[PDB]
RNA sequence: GACGGAGCCAGCGAGUCUAACCUUGGCCGAGAGGUCUUGGUAAUCUUGUGAAACUCCGUCGUGCUGGGGAUAGAGCAUUGUAAUUAUUGCUCUUCAACGAGGAAUUCCUAGUAAGCGCAAGUCAUCAGCUUGCGUUGAUUACGUCCCUGCCCUUUGUACACACC
RNA sequence: UAAUUGCGAUAACGAACGAGACCUUAACCUACUAAAUAGUGGUGCUAGCAUUUGCUGGUUAUCCACUUCUUAGAGGGACUA
RNA sequence: GAUGAUG
């Protein structure tokens, strides 16, 4: 299953509230900020944290996401 | 017109360009059975050669019905321990009957493979039921791939029992299971289950 | 004996006490907008097209 | 130089190399003719890639494999998959871009392996049975 | 066009070699044609009594032809087989040494082979054009 | 996991009482932010820079040179 | 004398039974999962 | 004057400063080299039961030891060579020279 | 399918100090094996580990038969101070049960089951075992809680060594 | 949801271990750094068949080039986009 | 809504 566990959710939360102007809805442009705005030890959680980051882009354009 | 290269193709060889053609001697244009509800279970659209593929079907529910028919039949002979694997000798083995068709009814081979298959699925089968551990069996119906997998399990179920200790080759008596099966004749180890299964299906409604 | 032929148009769940009949709803080919239920034995799916012995046996559920 | 290009094929451990160069129309695996090569029940393999786009594509060629590794199956998959690719490398760098659009159209709708290799690999085994996922029999009294 | 070694099918150059070898009949053959079995794999001595040797002599000429250099153990390796065992398993076993030596100094005396630096044996300038010559005359038989 | 390797020290001793033998066992995870060689923080520790304050220009404008 | 069973021993706990020779440990199976880390063979895969 | 340097060690990480020292150090001299050729990695495996007295489920553990190799080749006066196989001597790394 | 001659292809490994390891090549021998040399302290040589199943062309022909090779006789070799209760290998001969297996019961969802053999561990010699490796490669679900059990909630209990 | 994995609800609020992350290995890269103790092509010498500039080998004491196949070090790639 | 004793 493809659930996402609270670190992701809470990295991806804590990136918005800081970087919503810088942020886009391109996963390889938010990748590669990811790089220059935060520390992460691995590619595969920082896919994951830019992947998720990307998915609330989209749901803030349709209207106010709750939290 | 014939070309020539460096490397000599022979004329046996060079035909092939425009049909493909089941061990280049049988064609796909012609095959059609007419069992309407086994259409869409049938793989007989997409021309082959050799019968030898080495597709992926394994990995979701329904990709095994896309597989050639011929192939399907060609798996089911690497059975029995002594022979898994051995694709070779069952490519070899459906060479030689596809073969032994076309002289004994000098009919197309192929389609008399597709007419065993859609006059051997058994249309009513029965299942356990019960309660508390008491059971009884009870008739239900037969979906249309499961039609095509039983087929062709009694098909060479019966040619490999009719062949072991015997004088015939396995050719021949798959060869033999195909032609009765599909002339529709009591003979066949696959007729005669099938009458088998629905008989009972019949007395247990 | 005649034989009938229907078109699976929902696959409703399964039943059975192992799960090997699937329940299914049909629409006949000859004289449409008649559908009945029955057990199949098989994988199914919609569109499918099924060869019944005898037409008329709505078929029960376990639950 | 003549025109030239080198590609790969590969199924199992198998492998083949194909040099590819304009010339008579050669295609020779291993040394030998491609109308001598075993098992004998699978030659329509090596074939296919020729028949699949005619043989008037490769009259302008030469073209000669070689192959290593895995067994009598794999090795003759390795060699129609570098047969395709070869003819679609060179097309791309000494004919145009359409050719090899329309050739590769063609050996994909037929089929995959021609061109993109397979993912398959062997599992390990692990201790307690003779392979991957089976086991030893197990014994109650 | 011109013709090697490498254009004509195993099969039926090994028999075209033998047969004019047979005719020929300038090969040296060691005399215990009939007792020997080829290999302690085997179990029963070759069914073609009369032109075994001939054939084993055609199948180390070509597969010399094919590569550098060769040597009595590679051959033992190459024609060994399964031994039965009985009861137990299966396992490689080596063939005939003494016949697989007494093949290669029979070719030597001939003068299809001759030894080589780095050791074992090797075709020659002659041994080549018997081998070539007799190819272009089994591709003329395809008729 | 890994990280046990990295950040996790271990031994165990015997100690040969009168009654009989009784062991010990020591176990100390060292604080990764202290590590001079080596990853300098748990693999799931993920740290967000608070970026600096950028207000709205007035109107347009241009500089020479 | 020459060889045979006695004429190996654990070089750590002179047993006699267990002892692995691959590479010229010569540390019976037991004693060698304790010593493991320090001489250079850790766990992977 | 022909040397071929080679290393062995279980440790990438040292291995590749004393190489990397080795051949940024000669082209400060422009003397001619090979490259630093890396040999397949070589692993040993020691399989062992995990119980030390024969009872419970087979359970059966491996452990590994690695060994990287390389070498370079150095055309070079003997006075620059002398410190050459002085310098970079470090832990966990075994360096050997041989000449001609 | 057994036997015979041909065809002809892997990957994971190991190898010489307080010393005899892995062995190409030449020659003798039916065979095992013997002898003289050679390379390798190893991406260098053994080693393309020319492995087995496998393909092709033949002999036999439904006969406990050329399927099967147990149990026995006799001779020649290798390791070892020493093999008798045959350590193991070779050669001829002897040529039994076994005709697909009762009640029961094990393993498994794709390069997986299964067929086939190789290196390593033990080792002077001895693998029908174990740890890995590759070559050939299907059938059948894509579900359920019926049997065996597992996790969470509600509920009854005269159980607490806790349904044995 | 494979998961006390999440969305939420909420007399609870903020936390710690376990699962996930992490590491090892198997798949891809005609892109970087290199390499005969790995490879391929060309060229000196050379055997055979045909001989129009052809087909297949030998020569690791010829030398030159190159990195597609083989090796590793550093990186890219997948996040169900 | 078949059968299932004991330590």
């Amino acid at each position: 299953g493809r659930v996402r566990t609270k670190t992701v959710k809470r990295a991806s939360k804590a990136l918005i509230e800081r970087y919503y102007p810088k942020l886009t809805l391109d996963f390889q442009t938010n990748k590669r900020l990811c790089d220059e705005i935060a520390t992460i030890q691995s590619k595969r959680l920082r896919n994951k944290i830019a992947g998720y980051t990307t998915h609330l882009m989209k749901r803030i354009q349709k209207g106010p996401v709750r939290g | 017109t014939p070309v020539v290269l460096a490397t000599p193709i022979p004329e046996e060889v060079q035909q092939a360009q425009t049909e493909i053609k089941l061990f280049n001697k049988w064609s796909f244009e012609e095959v059609e059975v007419k069992d309407a509800s086994l259409v869409d279970y049938v793989q007989v659209r997409q021309p082959i050669f050799v019968a030898h593929t080495a597709g992926r079907y394994a990995n979701k529910r329904f990709r095994k019905a896309q597989c050639p028919i011929i192939e399907r039949l060609t798996n089911s002979l690497m059975m029995n321990g002594r022979n898994n694997g051995k694709k070779l000798k069952a490519v070899r083995i459906i060479k030689h009957t596809l073969d032994i068709i076309n002289v004994l009814t000098d009919q197309n081979p192929i389609q008399v493979v597709v007419d065993a298959i859609t006059n051997t699925g058994p249309r009513e089968d029965t299942t356990r039921v019960g309660g508390g551990g008491a059971a009884r069996r009870q008739a239900v119906d037969v979906s249309p791939l499961r039609r095509v997998n039983q087929a062709i399990a009694l098909l060479t179920i019966g040619a490999r029992e009719a062949a072991f200790r015997n004088i015939k080759t396995i050719a021949e008596t798959l060869a033999e299971e195909l032609i009765n099966a599909a002339k529709g004749s009591s003979t066949s180890y696959a007729i005669k289950k099938k009458d088998e299964l629905e008989r009972v299906a019949k007395s247990n409604r | 004996t005649p034989v009938t032929l229907a078109k699976v148009i929902k696959v409703l769940g399964r039943t059975g006490s192992r799960g090997g009949v699937t329940q299914v709803r049909v629409e006949f080919l000859e004289d449409t907008s008649r559908t009945i239920v029955r057990n199949v034995k098989g994988p199914v799916r919609e569109n499918d097209i099924l060869v019944l012995m005898e037409s008329e046996r709505e078929a029960r559920r376990l639950r | 130089a003549v025109p030239s290009v080198q590609t790969f094929g590969k199924k199992k451990s198998a492998t083949a190399v194909a040099h590819v160069k304009a010339g008579k129309g050669l295609i020779k695996v291993n040394g030998s003719p491609i109308t001598l090569v075993e098992p004998e029940i699978l030659r329509f393999k090596v074939y296919e890639p020729l028949l699949l786009v005619g043989l008037d594509k490769f009259s302008n060629i030469d073209i000669r494999v070689r192959v290593t590794g895995g067994g009598h199956v794999s090795q003759v998959y390795a060699i129609r998959q570098a047969i395709a690719k070869g003819l679609v490398a060179y097309h791309q760098k000494y004919v145009d871009e359409q050719s090899k659009n329309e050739l590769k159209k063609a050996f994909t709708s037929y089929d995959r392996t021609l061109l993109i290799a397979d993912s398959r690999r062997p599992e390990p085994k692990k201790f307690g049975g003779k392979g991957a996922r089976s086991r030893f029999q197990k014994s109650y009294r | 066009p011109g013709v090697s070694v490498r254009d004509v099918a195993a099969q039926d150059f090994i028999n075209a070699y033998a047969s004019f070898l047979q005719r020929q009949g300038k090969l040296e053959v060691p005399g215990y044609v009939d007792i020997v079995k080829t290999s302690s794999g085997n179990e029963m001595p070759p069914q073609d009594a009369e032109g075994w040797f001939y054939k084993r002599a055609a199948s180390v000429a070509r597969h010399i032809y094919m590569r550098k250099q060769v040597g009595v153990g590679k051959l033992n390796k190459l024609y060994g087989g399964a031994k039965s065992r009985g009861v137990r398993p299966y396992k490689h076993i080596d063939a005939s040494g003494s016949i697989n030596r007494k093949v290669l100094q029979a070719l030597e005396k001939i003068g299809i082979v001759e030894i080589s630096p780095k050791g074992g044996r090797r075709i020659s300038e002659n041994g080549q054009r018997d081998l070539d010559r007799i190819a272009a005359q089994t591709l003329e038989e395809d008729e | 996991g890994q990280p046990v390797n990295d950040f996790i020290d271990t031994a165990t001793r015997h100690v040969l009482m009168r009654q009989g033998v009784l062991g010990i066992k020591v176990k100390i995870m060292r604080d990764p932010a202290k590590s001079r060689t080596g990853p300098k923080a748990l693999p799931d520790a993920v740290t967000i820079i608070e970026p600096k304050e950028e207000e709205p220009i007035l109107a347009p404008s241009v500089k020479d040179y | 004398r020459r060889y045979g069973k006695g004429s190996r021993q654990c070089r750590v706990c002179s047993s006699h039974t267990g002892l692995i020779r691959k590479y010229g440990l010569n540390i019976c199976r037991q004693c060698f999962r304790e010593k493991a880390n320090d001489i250079g063979f850790n766990k992977f895969r | 004057i022909k040397i071929r340097i080679t290393l062995t060690s279980t440790k990438v990480k040292q291995l590749e400063n004393v190489s990397s020292n080795i051949v940024k150090n000669a082209e400060q001299h422009n003397l001619v080299k090979k490259g630093p050729v890396r040999l397949p990695t070589k692993v040993l495996k020691i399989s062992t039961r995990k119980t030390p007295n024969g009872e419970g489920s087979k359970t059966w553990e491996t452990y590994e030891m690695r060994i990287h190799k390389r070498y370079i080749d150095l055309e070079a006066p003997v006075q620059i060579v002398k410190r050459i196989t002085q310098i970079t001597i470090e832990p966990g790394v075994d360096v050997e020279v041989v000449v001609a």
